[PDB]
């Protein structure tokens, strides 16, 4: 099944979700990467409050989530500090 | 309020020299004393009246340059010759006598086509390419050489003992066909230099001028004695290598411009750079004094500064403010209130008690800090720096042998003798992480007040008869004092890292050669629209003479800018090389998020444009570093035959690819943009609309407008993923913006490395890529095979302006199967977007549009 941008602008194949290229104008096709300028990355943050951060802060080398999951391929290893 | 600073008439040696008017020179060459040496031609000159004997040393140089040096034959005491400015002993070319008569000797450089005609009586030099006269020396008989005799001058309440008497030197140059001259910074004046006939000469003497005013020839903080001349037919350059106080007269007279240099001491030492193109002059001058140091990438981002941030907490609040308002920033600056009572290399024990922890917090944000270190050292027996320098005798001294003491920020202060190499080594070692306690690898340095500024000194600087290393007077060395500070600081940042990390040092005072050591800025400007305007011609005059890393305080240093002016200044600063906001102690806070949302949004937009162009900026500075080509350029450098560009100073180009016309008027509704070039096209980068040159286009603007055009035939690399600092971005993929020429072609380059070390040079760890478009194919190849780099950077997007819709798009990469790329096309704008090529930037590849 193909994926549809949440705003309703395009329909892209499922392998273009999180493929590190921005295909949706609202950023909805890249929730886990830094490819869209207006996207958001969700910190689950178990043991504290959940948090949304800018897509531009995924793998920027800076620890933005207390659970450290925004840095998964950047050379920065973030320890969990939610507690 | 300018009685503080001497006019030419109040400068006794300028008054003497300038009273000599164009006429029959009393100097004559004794052709009996001629000698062709292995490197030079020497011939005795004599003053017909005083019988003083001089020695002319004439040299043809490799790269089509001439050097003229004149000194006394048998002087009582040695004359100063400027050291440490030339990067090498200039390679000489062989001279030959190819013609002669009773009053002349014709010389040929190597085997042509350059010839030098020496006239014996009166003394004169003509330089020719074949049979075309390029320039003349002493054609108006203004040569003057006061020999060291067997005087005492007072200005205001300061007394110059002047123990060696009149020793000034001077010489004139005639430039036939030249009507436009440029250079000799630093002056708050127009790019095209004005004639001095009815007023003051241009003055070159590093001076601290409080609240300097516009459109006047007063000497400012730096002095680069280099003058460029441009015409439809040729370019030339004059490099007057003298470190003393120098005045420069300019007169126009078939069109011809005459240049006259007048210096207080030293020898006559001048380089003639014969072009023929302005890029040849760049290469020629760069071979003499070197090239722009390659800045670490972070220093090309945005710098947030003011006098002063309060304490560690304020600094961290500023850092967090950028992230909370989604605005990028690489460096936060610490002015003089961060130290213990203006004792440099210290920290205020109450407001900065844990500098390492502050620097660690900034490093966790991948940001840097800059701390100010001035050359004046507080006279204080509890200050270890002062105790060491005093005990080792490394201070500038007075004639009686005591250490010089003047007044500056910490009160009574002494001034280290930076002309002494032992002092520079001490200074450099002081930046070791053990010596400069509290510093860390992400702490860099700002050298200020290094003219040197002396509050209670004559013209707010050091006395002329202060004594330096080797016995030389301060009047001999003045204009290279700042450069020595800049140099010793930059070497200190290299040494503290074991020789691995590239430095960043901002300096206020400067000289020929300062481009080797970092950045400069135009000092204490004012929050006014005309100061915004004048930043272009000031940084352009610095670019032309090799200092590509130039900028002006964004927002103005003095006074409070209205929000609209601050927006326009961010837009202007975002396209200038050194991009720093700075402000006086008593101004209101103006961090960019403190403004109303409409002004914040325009400023954030300007910040995003700058950060996305960092690959482009970085490549231009690499070309400047390798070739000596200026980053920021006047339009006439790119269009030497369009005479309507010879004076333009409200527009500039970045490289050959981007033309910039920032809005610099309050409440403007539009701008007049001159788009030059026969058969040239220009793309509005905001709307993608194509415009043909040459024309003056009326472009309507709003608050968020920055008039920027990309030239047809160029390829501009961008990082479209703007992050919070450049360190965060330096592994990100590149988007290529292809602007098609009318012939359907384009070319561009891209430099990449680790962003902060000398590995690109010591290990050839870098990439230099060439991108070329022709026919219907975009090709990436290596522009330097010796460079390899481990990098995850890839090509994520290609934007082609002025292209039709293809039937299919095909990518071929060495090592991969041929693949198809999806694409989007806009028929209105003729813009083609190629989706995710996904190829490594280190790979050869090609994209074909079918
Ligand atoms: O003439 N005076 O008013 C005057 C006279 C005297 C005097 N005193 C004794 C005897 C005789 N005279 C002393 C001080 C002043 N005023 C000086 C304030 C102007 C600010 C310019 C400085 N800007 C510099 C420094 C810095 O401000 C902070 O390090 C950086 O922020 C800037 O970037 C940089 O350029
Ligand atoms: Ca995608
Ligand atoms: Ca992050």
């Amino acid at each position: 099944k193909p994926f549809t941008c949440l705003d309703g602008t395009a329909t892209i194949p499922f392998d273009q979700v999180n493929d590190d290229y921005c295909d949706c104008k609202d950023g909805s096709d890249e929730p886990g990467t830094a490819a869209c300028p207006n996207g958001s990355f969700h910190c689950t943050n178990t043991g504290y409050k959940p948090l949304y951060i800018l897509s531009s802060r995924v793998n920027d080398g800076v620890c933005d989530c207390c659970d450290g999951t925004d840095e998964y391929n950047s050379g920065t290893v973030c320890e969990n500090t939610c507690r | 309020d300018r009685s503080n600073f001497k006019t030419c008439d109040e400068s006794s040696f300028c008054k003497r020299q300038r009273s000599i008017r164009p006429g029959l020179s009393p100097y004559r060459a004794l052709l009996d004393t001629l000698q062709l040496g292995p490197d030079a031609l020497t011939v005795h000159l004599i003053h017909e009246v005083t019988k003083v004997l001089l020695v002319l040393e004439l040299q043809g140089l490799q790269k089509d340059m001439t050097r003229i040096r004149i000194d006394e034959l048998e002087p009582r005491r040695p004359r100063y010759r400027v050291p440490d400015v030339l990067v090498a002993d200039p390679p000489t070319a062989r001279l030959s006598v190819s013609g002669r008569d009773d009053n002349s000797v014709e010389l040929t450089v190597a085997e042509g086509p350059y010839k030098i005609i020496l006239t014996a009586q009166p003394f004169r030099l003509d330089l020719l390419e074949d049979r075309s006269l390029l320039l003349s020396v002493n054609a108006r008989g203004l040569m003057a050489f006061e020999h060291q005799r067997a005087w005492e001058e007072t200005f205001k309440t300061h007394s110059d003992s002047k123990p060696y008497g009149p020793t000034s030197v001077g010489l004139d140059f005639s430039l036939p066909g030249m009507e436009h001259v440029y250079g000799i910074p630093e002056h708050a004046d127009s790019l095209r230099l004005k004639v001095t006939e009815g007023g003051e000469p241009y003055r070159l003497y590093n001076l601290d001028v409080f609240q300097y005013e516009l459109n006047n020839p007063m000497a400012l903080y730096g002095s680069v004695p280099v003058l460029l001349a441009h015409s439809f037919h040729r370019d030339l350059g004059i490099f007057w290598l003298n470190a003393a106080e120098t005045w420069v007269d300019i007169s126009s007279n078939t069109p011809q411009t005459d240049i006259r240099w007048m210096s207080e001491s030293g020898i006559i030492d001048v380089f003639l750079m014969l072009g023929p193109s302005v890029f040849d002059v760049f290469r020629q001058y760069a071979s003499l004094t070197g090239t722009q140091a390659l800045p670490p990438l972070f220093s090309l981002g945005y710098h947030q500064s003011r006098w002063n941030y309060r304490d560690e907490a304020d600094v961290l609040e500023v850092d967090q403010g950028f992230d909370d308002h989604n605005m990028p920033c690489d460096v936060i600056w610490l002015d003089i209130e961060h130290a213990d009572g203006k004792r440099y290399f210290t920290w205020d024990p109450t407001r900065f008690p844990q500098p390492l922890n502050m620097l660690e917090h900034l490093a966790s944000k991948r940001r840097k800090l800059v701390a100010i270190v001035d050359p004046h050292i507080k006279v204080d027996s509890g200050y270890r720096v002062h105790e060491e320098l005093r005990n080792h005798g490394l201070y500038v001294k007075t004639r009686d042998g005591s250490d010089y003491e003047g007044w500056c920020w910490p009160g009574s202060a002494s001034y280290p003798d930076f002309t002494n190499p032992r002092m520079r080594a001490w200074w450099s070692n002081m930046f070791s992480f053990d010596n400069y306690e509290g510093s860390a690898p992400n702490l860099y340095v700002w050298n200020d007040m290094n003219e040197p500024s002396v509050f209670n000194g004559p013209e707010v600087t050091m006395l002329k008869d202060a004594v330096h290393y080797g016995g030389w007077e301060h009047r001999d060395i003045h204009n290279i004092y700042g450069l020595y500070v800049h140099m010793a600081t930059a070497d200190g940042l290299i040494q503290r890292s074991g020789g691995i990390e590239r430095p960043f040092v901002l300096s206020r005072a400067f000289f020929s050669g300062s481009q080797r050591f970092g950045a400069v800025w135009t000092g204490d400007n004012t929050a006014e629209w005309d100061h915004l305007k004048i930043s272009i011609p000031m940084c352009l005059s610095l670019a032309l003479v090799g200092l590509s890393f130039c900028g002006a305080d964004v927002g103005g240093f003095f006074k409070n800018p209205e929000p609209e002016l601050l927006v326009r200044w961010y837009q202007m600063g975002a396209y200038q090389p050194f991009f720093r906001a700075h402000a006086h102690l008593d101004t209101g806070r103006r961090e960019p998020w403190l403004l109303a949302s409409q002004y914040q949004d325009a400023i954030r937009d300007a910040l995003f444009q700058r950060y996305s162009l960092l690959p482009f900026w970085y490549t231009l500075f690499y070309q400047a570093h390798k070739e000596g080509f200026p980053v920021m350029r006047p339009l006439w450098v790119q269009y030497p035959e369009d005479m309507s560009t010879f004076s333009i100073e409200d527009q500039f180009m970045l490289g050959d690819a981007l033309l910039i016309h920032p809005v610099s008027d309050a409440g403007a509704h539009g701008v007049q943009v001159y788009l030059p070039g026969q058969e040239e096209v220009w793309y509005d980068i905001q709307s993608y609309q194509k415009h043909h040159g040459p024309q003056t286009l009326y472009l309507p603007v709003t608050l968020s407008s920055i008039p920027v055009f990309q030239r047809g035939g160029t390829i501009v690399p961008r990082w479209m993923r703007v992050r919070r600092s450049s360190d965060c971005m330096k592994d990100d993929p590149i988007t290529l913006f292809v602007a098609l020429s009318p012939q359907g072609t384009a070319q561009g380059e891209l430099f990449l490395d680790d962003g902060h070390t000398f590995n690109y040079q010591t290990r050839h760890e870098f990439l230099l890529r060439r991108f070329s478009f022709s026919g219907s194919t975009l090709v990436s190849s290596s522009a330097d095979p010796k460079g390899h780099l481990e990098t995850p950077i890839w090509i994520e997007r290609v934007v082609i302006m002025g292209a039709g819709k293809p039937a299919a798009v095909v990518l071929q990469t060495k090592g991969s199967p041929e693949s198809r790329l999806s694409f989007q096309h806009d028929p209105e704008t003729s813009v083609l977007i190629l989706r995710k090529p996904g190829v490594s930037v280190a790979s050869d590849w090609s994209i074909h549009l079918r």
